[PDB]
RNA sequence: AAACUGCGAAUGGCUCAUUAAAUCAGUUAUGGUUCCUUUGGUCGCUCGUACUUGGAUAACUGUGGUAAUUCU
RNA sequence: UGGUGACUCUAGAUAACCUCGGGCCGAUCGCACGCCGGCGGCGACGACCCAUUCGAACGUCUGCCCUAUCAACUUUCGAUGGUAGUCGCCGUGCCUACCAUGGUGACCACGGGUGACGGGGAAUCAGGGUUCGAUUCCGGAGAGGGAGCCUGAGAAACGGCUACCACAUCCAAGGAAGGCAGCAGGCGCGCAAAUUA
RNA sequence: ACUACCGAUUGGAUGGUUUAGUGAGGCCCUCGGAUCGGCCCCGCCGGGGUGCCCUGGCGGAGCGCUGAGAAG
């Protein structure tokens, strides 16, 4: 059902699946209702996941999950683990002995949620701080823009 | 004693550091609760900040709930089937949070012959002692028996939850956390979820 | 550390408690009580170092464990019972009444009130919630909890409360024109009255306040304490009226007061 | 050995030294508040329980 | 006086061995937690011998043990 | 109902549960005594919970000396991530089970060294810099070395306890006691530092 | 005669990474049950509603029912 992958049973804990409904309703439409809500600083809730179909309680719009503290932006970089990716945040640093800069650069692992889709190496992607969500990674996808060169 | 602080650990770059200081009380780790079946035995913990922890060893009653009518009940645990965790635990018949149980179904088909006025869970041959004639086939009123008439209008439950209460035994899951509360509270399985933990029982076997 | 900390180094004190460097190595130390530690006068401090009745701590304490002393109208024997803001302080026996606010340049002034100013105070509303029941309850600056407010009152507002009670009497909308006094950061003690409220979300709210001479000076909204309706406040403000006057013109007054009389 | 001997009821006690291990072997390898007739340590002792 | 009970003894004082994104500084977060105390609120909101309940244990009295202890 | 920038917030309703190692709903103490046996004013002490105060504890971003005669490291023994739980005051590979093979690095990782506690700060001073900061303020760490606990709101406490290691005190030889990087003081060390007031 | 290097002796001791093994002491769990108390039974027995019952103090046995609980 490309939704039970797990050896548990997967689904949003705050969504009821077994209301006791009538026959015509039964032959009517089998949709699940769908938990989300909105990251509300000016960000928008992507269509993928108000009407998608996948569970994870990391997402920041159908998990569980605030956003809070700041919100940064990175390249993505890596993208071989599952359900994160490791993106890339390169700024100058100014050594004032000199008067001079040097680039420097931050890996930071961020969890990337599978309402975004087509997320390709080099694309500009905005995340926003949460709580720890495992060892090593803090922060959480919240906008994808792609690069500009690209068509 | 057991420790879980995070600087034991190896950095993100896989290198190890240094501690710069001893363990701590407000780190500390105690050995697991590995609540069983059996008559009620558990132990209350002091914790930080003079608080109350519960940690239940042996447990044998909570209560479980219809969600689909919201009704629950006080009802017996009687065996551990699955465990998406440990399959150590199943063998073991060890209570945890989201171990998949079968409980006693009395009190519910009680509650759904003295509401609904319907046989639950009966055979074919279907003999009653008088009690139960006198709870589903009472003598009622004519706005009663019309009230009767629009329940049992939509009155049918799922194939499955007939299939165990033919059985005799219902499949929960344990939605509390037993080694802190004491309570091995949780719900009755029903739909979608229900025929998962059938066929991940089934393909144990 | 391993546990809280019951000591306060005199250098660490904070600064508009004007205390010096050689009297010793400890500063009064401010109980635990309705006021932050760095934001409140202990009443040791007040009685003895401003209004001077006593020269040393264990005098303090002979004055203050007579119950003379009355914080907001109940007695207090804590000599380092923490007073701050809009605390009225009464002492019945030398017939005086105070009101802790705040100098142009961030000090606890010494601020005579009348007897009847005495039988009220100001609060800054901090938190509205229901609890139990569905009953509505207030927390104000001053760690007041006053159940069934008026359901028009709301945080930032300031309600005007009487001592002998403690019952809401009156409230202050938080609003473009009103006249407020800043109680933190740089322009600590200044006074006027709200221009523009400019709205960070997820971080902290910009009030601009113009002064009574046309100075205009911003803050944070943590920082506003709405005093007066409009134009007129509604407590008695020190001899300065939140009009901080720059180092020049503060010479020139100066004087010109010397200049006056002698 | 000697012997700590008190009486409740009077509320009056007495320690007294004797040394003859016959008459200790009325009270080795038992234990303690275990009642024993202290037949054996004197002729005045006939009955008395300690 | 003693002794039981309550509180404090986690503050203060000393030193700089450790420790190299660790500590620390500035900045943010707890919408992810605990908090003696002070201060304010709540404390007939429960439909189910009381004009006062029970057993001890110190201090005290008395008998003691060990070379030795703030032992008992 | 009420709130936030955003709740799975707060409040409401239903079905029940409510731990014997047990959650509140006062068998407590003083002073003045007074009204119509019954009604009472000041306090003190307790008290589940909520808020506040004093914190603490975990996270965010940026910032540190020398070394390549340290160039690949982490990963069986958790290394990086997912799902379920355990433990924890709580977030979290904190730990466990099953999975994926990931994570960091010439923008210097990993390793090693420092005559390295970090800052506020000090000397110099046209300016940039250079050297110093064990040391009275702030934060950290430790109590001979390690480790483990009890009590408590709070300690992995050492002017608390329990072991081992290194030292070491008394003894009737069975046993008992120990921790000045507190104030003085002593020995040692040394070029190097005060009174058992 | 002096200064300064190498050095057989697994020379003797000591320490830091580790392979294998042992492991004090605390904490948790499962037992254990020295001791200590209550209920029931009976005996010595006081009163009433007039031998039915209970009132209070002492003793006796019953692995009867139990509750607290040390060492291990």
């Amino acid at each position: 059902a490309d939704i039970q992958t797990e050896r548990a049973y997967q689904k949003q804990p705050t969504i009821f699946q077994n209301k006791k409904r009538v026959l015509l309703g039964e032959t009517g439409k089998e949709k699940l209702p769908r938990y989300y809500k909105n990251i509300g600083l000016g960000f928008k809730t992507p269509k993928e996941a108000i009407e998608g179909t996948y569970i994870d309680k990391k997402c920041p719009f159908t998990g569980n999950v605030s956003i809070r503290g700041r919100i940064l932006s990175g390249v993505v970089t890596k993208m071989k683990m599952q359900r994160t990716i490791v993106i890339r945040r390169d700024y100058l640093h100014y050594i004032r002995k000199y008067n001079r800069f040097e680039k420097r650069h931050k890996n930071m692992s961020v969890h990337l949620s599978p309402c975004f889709r087509d997320v390709q190496i080099g694309d500009i992607v905005t995340v926003g701080e949460c709580r720890p969500l495992s060892k090593t990674v803090r922060f959480n996808v919240l906008k994808v823009t792609k690069a500009a060169g690209t068509k | 004693g057991i420790s879980r602080d995070n600087w034991h650990k190896r950095r993100k770059t896989g290198g190890k550091r240094k501690p710069y200081h001893k363990k701590r009380k407000y780190e500390l780790g105690r050995p697991a609760a590995n609540t069983k079946i059996g008559p009620r035995r558990i132990h209350t913990v002091r914790v930080r900040g003079g608080n109350k922890k519960y940690r239940a060893l042996r447990l044998d009653v909570g209560n479980f709930s219809w969600g689909s009518e919201c009704c629950t009940r006080k009802t017996r645990i009687i065996d551990v089937v699955y465990n998406a965790s440990n399959n150590e635990l199943v063998r073991t018949k060890t209570l945890v949070k989201n171990c998949i149980v079968l409980i006693d179904s009395t009190p519910y088909r009680q509650w759904y012959e003295s509401h609904y006025a319907l046989p639950l869970g009966r055979k074919k041959g279907a003999k009653l002692t008088p009690e139960e004639e006198e709870i589903l086939n009472k003598k009622r009123s004519k706005k009663i028996q019309k009230k009767y008439d629009e329940r049992k209008k939509n009155a049918k439950i799922s194939s499955l939850l007939e299939e165990q209460f033919q059985q005799g035994k219902l499949l929960a899951c344990i939605a509390s956390r037993p080694g802190q509360c004491g309570r091995a509270d949780g719900y009755v399985l029903e739909g979608k979820e229900l025929e998962f933990y059938l066929r991940k029982i089934k393909a144990r076997k | 550390a391993r546990g809280p900390k019951k000591h306060l180094k005199r250098v660490a004190a904070p600064k508009h408690w004007m205390l010096d460097k050689l009297t010793g190595v400890f500063a009064p130390r401010p109980s635990t009580g309705p006021h932050k530690l760095r934001e409140c006068l202990p009443l040791i401090i007040f009685l003895r170092n401003r209004l001077k009745y006593a020269l040393t701590g264990d005098e303090v304490k002979k004055i203050c464990m007579q119950r003379f002393i009355k914080i907001d109208g109940k007695v207090r024997t804590d000599i380092t019972y923490p007073a701050g803001f809009m605390d009225v302080i009464s002492i019945d026996k030398t017939g005086e009444n105070f009101r802790l606010i705040y100098d142009t340049k961030g000090r606890f002034a010494v601020h005579r009130i009348t007897p009847e100013e005495a039988k009220y105070k100001l609060c800054k509303v901090r938190k509205i919630f229901v609890g139990t029941k569905g009953i509505p309850h207030l927390v104000t600056h001053d760690a007041r909890t006053i159940r069934y407010p008026d359901p028009l009152i709301k945080v930032n507002d300031t309600i005007q409360i009487d001592l002998e009670t403690g019952k809401i009497t009156d409230f202050i909308k938080f609003d473009t024109g009103n006249l407020c006094m800043v109680t933190g950061g740089a322009n600590l003690g200044r006074i006027g009255v709200i221009t523009n409220r400019e709205r960070h979300p997820g971080s902290f709210d910009v009030v601009h306040v113009k002064d009574a001479n046309g100075n205009s000076f911003a803050t944070r909204l943590s920082n506003i304490f709405v005093i007066g309706k409009g134009n007129k406040p509604w407590i008695s403000l020190p001899r300065g009226k939140g009009i901080r006057l720059t180092i020049a013109e503060e010479r020139d007054k100066r004087l010109a007061a010397k200049q006056s009389s002698g | 050995m000697k012997l700590n001997i008190s009486f409740p009821a009077t509320g009056c006690q007495k320690l007294i030294e004797v040394d003859d291990e016959r008459k200790l072997r009325t009270f080795y390898e038992k234990r303690m508040a275990t009642e024993v007739a202290a037949d054996a340590l004197g002729e005045e002792w006939k009955g008395y329980v300690v």
